[PDB]
């Protein structure tokens, strides 16, 4: 029963500051 | 000098014929791109300039135009898709790509953390990077004795690149890929900086995240006893990682599951049940849900590290969608287990927290919460107790609920408390 699934605010994208 | 340029003055600097003054507007460009507030990303992207800084990444005997204009580009792929695939669609992958090699470790360093916006992306960009190249190269940066040597900053976004290279899923990443990056990935994993374990264990828990044979790629590296180093960290941003990649590996085979508890996850379950960080507690009793999933003598170390005390407490008080994992533990606890084990179950207080979550205005619960009432029943059956069992429901005001349960706008929900109060409560 097994049951599967630098600008800051930011994971996918960084913007560089 | 460069500070706060228009546009058009940019634009007139990049379309003279002189390199330095094409400098002088990549770097006022740049610094546009770097402000903290709106950056003009779809201004500068009209403005037709990305061909322009592409042809700029090439331009070997200037290198400040090189990273002037990664640094620009690398703020435009930081946007939206949009303004991603215009850097994509500009042919500044394989520019990139070509700059990982650059002498000079700051536009190296550009190009790499320029290549994970774009991986960053989504799977298409990201097999793209991979396609053009970019594996080779990005690793061999990471290729010396110890990493230690390297630059804090570049390091960190080497770290964060490469989980782009690793993270998204239709499709997963490609196997060749995965496995090229993961020797290097594992000796991030083991390095000593918080970013970068934090990043690796992201990556890790991308690359878990997907079927049996994906997961078991990871397992085979021996990364499980780190991981479950990293799951008793202090920084929430490296426990956060570590526990999605456990319960991630936790959803494989029992063989993957019991390599999570021989490395002792399971000492760390008191503290991740209890942690005052309501997504770690949800993830939490979501990996438990599924190490009571397996074996018995799985769920049975469960029970010997304590903690079923534990799922009695997060179903007692919790959030919401924390109480709803518990349900599933207790359910995958009570179908999978045994008889003595189910008992344990009720002898540590499962009932009254159990029977209160039927109040719920959620028809999953309802239905998770009463295949476990049926299991403990069954239990109690077996052992002649039915009736024991039936009175602690009836003395916590279960009994009334269940009634309740009748007259539900479920099927299920309605024909499994009627089965209860007929077989266990007439």
């Amino acid at each position: 029963l097994k049951r599967k699934r630098d600008k800051e605010e930011v994971q996918r994208k960084r913007r560089k500051a | 000098g460069t500070v706060n340029w228009s546009v058009e003055d940019i634009v007139k600097g990049i379309n003279s014929n002189n390199l330095e003054s094409q400098l002088q507007a990549t770097q006022a460009a740049r610094k546009l791109l770097s402000r903290e507030k709106q950056p003009p990303i779809d201004n500068i992207i009209r403005a037709g300039l990305i061909p322009k800084f592409v042809s700029f990444l090439g331009k070997t005997d200037c290198s400040p135009i090189q990273f002037e204009s990664a640094w620009a580009l690398t703020n435009i792929a930081s946007g939206t898709s949009e303004q991603t695939k215009a850097v994509v669609d500009g042919g500044a992958i394989p520019a990139f790509i070509s700059l990982l090699a650059s002498p000079h470790a700051h536009i190296s360093e550009q190009a790499v953390w320029a290549l994970g916006n774009i991986a960053g992306d989504g799977s298409a960009f990201r097999d793209l990077v991979i396609k053009h190249g970019a594996i080779d190269p990005l690793l061999a940066l990471l290729a010396v004795p110890d990493l230690s040597t390297l630059a804090c900053g570049y390091l960190r976004n080497l770290t964060w690149t490469l989980s782009n290279l690793c993270r998204n899923k239709n499709p997963a990443p490609p196997l060749d890929a995965v496995e090229q990056i993961l020797p290097t990935l594992v000796r991030l994993l083991h390095h000593n900086d918080p970013e970068v374990l934090a990043d690796s264990c992201w990556a890790i828990s991308y690359l878990t995240d997907g079927p049996n044979e994906r997961i078991e790629m990871v397992v085979k590296k021996g990364v499980v006893p780190q991981l479950v180093k990293l799951l008793g960290a202090t920084e929430l941003p490296i426990v956060t990682p570590a526990l999605r990649a456990i319960g991630n590996i936790v959803t494989g085979t029992d063989e993957q599951t019991q390599k999570v508890i021989d490395a002792g996850a399971l000492a760390v379950f008191p503290s991740l049940l209890t942690n005052p960080k309501t997504n770690i507690q949800k993830e939490a009793t979501w990996t438990m849900s599924n190490i009571t999933a397996g074996r018995q003598d799985q769920i049975q170390q469960v029970v010997n590290h304590g903690l079923v005390p534990f799922l009695v407490g997060v179903l007692s008080k919790a959030d919401f969608k924390t109480q709803k994992e518990a349900a599933w533990a207790i359910t995958n606890y009570t179908s999978g287990g045994t008889v003595e084990q189910i008992v344990y179950l009720v002898h540590c207080g499962i009932i009254e927290p159990l029977m209160n979550l039927l109040s719920a205005k959620d028809t999953k619960i309802i239905q998770v919460i009463l295949d476990a009432i049926s299991n403990i029943f069954q239990a109690a059956e077996k052992l002649g107790e039915t009736e024991k069992l039936s009175i602690m429901i009836e003395e916590c005001g279960g009994l009334d609920k269940i009634e309740a349960l009748q007259r539900h706008e479920n099927e299920s929900v309605y024909k499994a408390s009627l089965n209860l109060i007929e077989k266990y409560f007439s």
